């Protein structure tokens, strides 16, 4: 039995931690909603 | 139950203790999450019940109490923020420049940030605080790193 609990407001934070790269990938999406890499 | 707009954890007591299986967005009286978090099951909010209203396994999305309301889109140029809500940890904003998933049916923004599976459904936002999609359906790339699509639904 699943239940939900509030965790916060949805707002942009000024000076949030900035990280992560920006990869450009060729991908395929199957009927089950799974993404896979295309090579 | 609580109907205030915002980000919520999705919990279960079926397993050991209380386990966080995902996250979602309450907006305009509708609860929005990824299909793989709830498998389309009903949810509880205090003494209230949220019934599924729309869902699609291929898009990996589901809405409760009404139709999908989120329609903002990544502009293809700017940094966005993942409002990560990890299991047992406070909601935290992470800023990043999305990459791209190129598919036979068009291109989708993607965020290269790696959080526990229970963070699925966390919202990705633009600089106006609008939800441009949900985090948690993606792929594991060459060096073992996780990259999530920015998954957004259609507002009918």
């Amino acid at each position: 039995d699943m239940y939900i609990e509030r965790a916060g407001d949805i707002t942009w934070e000024k000076d949030a931690e900035v990280t992560g790269n920006s990869p450009r990938l060729d991908v395929a999406l199957d009927e089950s909603g799974d993404f896979s890499l295309v090579e | 139950g609580e109907t205030t707009d915002g980000v919520y954890r999705v919990m279960t007591r079926r397993l050991l203790g209380s386990t966080q299986v995902g996250v979602g967005v309450m907006q305009e009286g509708v609860f929005h999450t990824m299909w793989h978090v709830t498998k389309g099951a009903a949810l509880r909010s205090g003494e209230g019940r949220l019934d599924p209203y729309w869902g699609d396994v291929k898009q990996d999305l589901v809405s409760y109490c009404g139709p999908w309301k989120l329609d903002a889109a990544w502009d293809g140029l700017s940094e966005v923020q993942l409002l990560a809500v990890p299991p047992g940890e406070r909601a935290k904003n992470i800023q990043t420049l999305p990459g791209i998933f190129k598919t036979k049916d068009g291109d989708i923004g993607a965020v290269a940030l790696d959080y526990p599976a229970g963070t699925s459904g966390s919202p990705i936002l633009d600089k106006c605080g609008r939800v441009i999609g949900l985090y948690g359906n993606g792929v594991v790339i060459k060096n073992g790193s996780y990259v999530s699509a920015i998954t957004q639904g259609k507002r009918e």
